[PDB]
């Protein structure tokens, strides 16, 4: 029965005993598998997402430092700002489980700034009670009614806690989300869980690939990024439809004059073209004639989504190289085992690395294929 | 069992939870053609089993049924099954030794 | 400076029989010459106890430095003392190690244990006393701590 004390000394030192740029490029090429396929799948530029945050006890946790709660609101501020530029037309709104009950603290609106002041105020409050999924998806339910049938209704929960107190039956509630054709997307902070796996395939169509959960605390950023781009739309779904919308235009006034949408004094706005009340700011429906007033660059910055630019594939080594710089920037390919060169497939032209990521997460269009006399 | 193995030339055994395979033939007197057990080809660990031997405060805990009523034993066992409440999703299933073993225990946890 | 002194290790043996020292040692040869010197005054022999300390710094003295280990697992002549740790207790990270290394060949040995105050250096010597399984006799500076070991 001897002790292990008396066995022996660990010898930690006994432990300790005395391809980089490949191990890249495959890498890469495996990370850019994913990206090789993509298709122009319809997308619903107009939306209204309805923000649903947990503030239970649940968030009292440390797992993401300092507490989850801190963390969630951060990255809403974060994701509120991204997902209005991305997206200008869209409107967004904002409700929290506190207490079990569904709380509302931001009505549904296209004014980012109402939508990051409501969430800075919540920073105070200190999560307690139990979260409530029925009450929150009821409040979300009734807020995406007023909302026109063009645009795709969106929920977005931030699940934090693992068990759910009810009033009611919420399968009931389920099955009325996919009448009012309400997509339902889950961020899961711990596990898994029946009720919310099935609450966003029912709502999804049958896809089991909108409810995920984080494995840190990185992990959770790219997922709130990923909400902020459109989804897209089912074949059997139909929603094509016209609305009627105008471009006002900027009048520049010597006296401030009283505004349609605040009754508050602003030098500068826009007038409508229907109705020729001045709004303080775009894009917002007008005040008086109810038509969304937008500029022609709110419509530009959608299209890139519409028409996609083709993923890049790398070159094989043994074939030869159009040039020794890059097309774009010049930037000299290092002459190093594998080629690192990229080449549009419509235009033929190689590109760096640096331009590869550029010309398709920031710049929208190949610098090619417009050089490219038709 | 014996008229059964006479009379059915062909017998299938199987069960899910089933071994040693050898200890059947023996208790139940039969010969079997062939006997093994499959593993399973899973991609990722689907089931994590563990064997908890000490609560948190390092105390050997056991379901010996004359020291049912010891509270360093009750507690940690009353520990262990809040624990595992807390960060179990949706379902979670306990099995004690014994009916009256399970009454005891639960009257413990309710003072 | 370090080959010097790493060769030394286990020439000289100093054991203790029923109440007589005997500074014994496997080999003969070596003792022999030992012995020619008259500072000190398989082979063994028994060493007045008065005169240990003056053998022991000599053997610091010499080339040789004499050793000190006690296999407590082979001699039950000895009484020994049915003691064990309580469950409930546990040994810290550092006591453990510190306590490793004095027992490191299975063995124990004399030696100085150096811990910052409230390290807990009162359990160290608990468990030592405990695996070796034989009488155990603690010397202490002051009553009121006497007390405190014993507590
Ligand atoms: N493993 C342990 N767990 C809890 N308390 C411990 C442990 N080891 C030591 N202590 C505590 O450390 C304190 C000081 O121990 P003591 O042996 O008096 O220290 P010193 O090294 O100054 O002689 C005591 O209160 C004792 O209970
Ligand atoms: F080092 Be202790 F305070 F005895
Ligand atoms: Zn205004
Ligand atoms: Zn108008
Ligand atoms: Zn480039
Ligand atoms: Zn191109």
């Amino acid at each position: 029965g001897g002790y292990a004390w008396e066995d022996e000394i660990k010898r930690s030192w006994d432990l300790v005993k005395v391809a980089s740029l490949v191990a890249s490029i495959v890498e890469a090429r495996k990370k850019r598998t994913a990206k090789k396929n993509i298709t122009p799948y319809q997308r619903g530029i107009i939306r209204s997402l309805i923000l649903t945050l947990d503030c239970s006890e649940a968030m009292l946790e440390k797992d993401l430092r300092p507490n989850r709660h801190a963390m969630i609101i951060q990255y809403a501020i974060d994701f509120v700002h991204e997902f209005f530029d991305q997206n200008p037309i869209s409107q967004m709104g904002i409700i929290i489980m506190r207490n079990g009950l569904a709380q509302l603290v931001s009505q549904v609106s296209g004014n980012p700034q109402d939508h990051i002041d409501a969430l800075k105020s919540i920073r105070k409050q200190e999560p307690k009670g139990n979260p409530s999924l029925q009450n929150a998806l009821e409040m979300a339910r009734g807020l995406l009614l007023p909302v026109p049938a063009h645009c795709t209704r969106e929920v977005l929960i931030v699940f934090g806690s693992l068990s759910t107190t009810d009033p009611g039956d919420i399968h009931q509630t389920i099955d009325s989300l996919v009448s009012e054709k309400i997509r339902v997307k889950v961020l899961g902070l711990s596990a898994q869980v029946a009720i919310c796996k099935e609450l966003c395939k029912a709502t999804n169509y049958g896809d089991e690939s909108f409810y995920k959960i984080l494995l840190d605390e990185t992990h959770l950023k790219e997922l709130f990024n990923e909400a902020v781009t459109p989804l897209p739309v089912n074949k059997i779904n139909k929603g094509f439809t016209l609305v009627k919308m105008g471009f006002p235009t900027r009048i520049f006034e010597d006296t401030p004059t009283f505004c349609s949408c605040h009754s508050k004094l602003v030098y500068g706005g826009y007038f409508c073209p229907n109705c020729h009340s001045k709004v303080c700011s775009l894009p917002t429906v007008c005040p008086c004639c109810d038509l969304m007033l937008i500029l022609s660059t709110h419509l530009a910055r959608s299209y890139h989504h519409l028409m996609p630019l083709k993923t890049f594939a790398e070159v094989p080594t043994t074939e030869k190289f159009r040039s020794e710089d890059c097309f774009s920037c010049q930037s000299r390919f290092p002459i190093l085992l594998t080629s690192s060169r990229y080449r549009c497939e419509d235009c033929k032209q190689e590109f760096c690395v640096d331009c590869d990521v550029f010309i398709h997460e920031i710049l929208h269009n190949c610098p090619g294929c417009e050089s490219k006399p038709v | 069992i014996k008229p059964v193995f006479e009379r059915f030339s062909s017998v299938i055994i199987t069960s899910g939870t089933i071994s040693p395979l050898d200890m059947y033939p023996r208790m139940l007197n039969f010969k079997t053609v062939l006997q093994k057990s499959y593993a399973m080809t899973l991609a990722k660990k689907s089931f994590l089993p563990m064997i908890i031997t000490k609560g948190s405060d390092q105390v050997a805990i056991s379901s010996r049924f004359e020291i049912r009523n010891d509270p360093s034993i009750v507690r940690n066992y009353g520990s262990m099954l809040v624990e595992f409440a807390k960060i179990t999703p949706d379902g979670m299933v306990v099995f004690f030794p014994s009916y009256l073993y399970m009454e005891s225990i639960v009257s413990m946890w309710q003072t | 400076f370090i080959k010097g002194a790493t060769i030394s290790y286990g020439k000289v043996k100093l054991v203790i029989k029923h109440n007589r020292y005997f500074v014994e040692t496997t080999q003969a040869d070596i003792l022999q010459m030992l012995l020619n010197d008259s500072v000190i005054g398989v082979h063994s022999f028994e060493i007045a106890n008065e005169s240990v300390e003056v053998v022991k710094k000599r053997c610091q003295e010499i080339d040789y430095p004499v050793l000190e280990e006690y296999d407590f697992r082979n001699d039950h002549r000895n009484p020994d003392l049915d003691i064990d740790l309580k469950p409930s207790t546990q040994i810290r990270p550092y006591q453990e190690k510190s306590l490793s290394k004095m027992f490191g060949n299975g063995r124990a040995r004399s030696g100085i244990i150096v811990l910052p105050c409230g390290a807990g250096k009162t359990l160290v010597g608990i468990t030592a006393a405990c695996t070796i399984k034989k009488s155990v006799i603690v010397l202490c500076t002051s009553s009121v701590s006497v007390m405190q070991w014993r507590q």
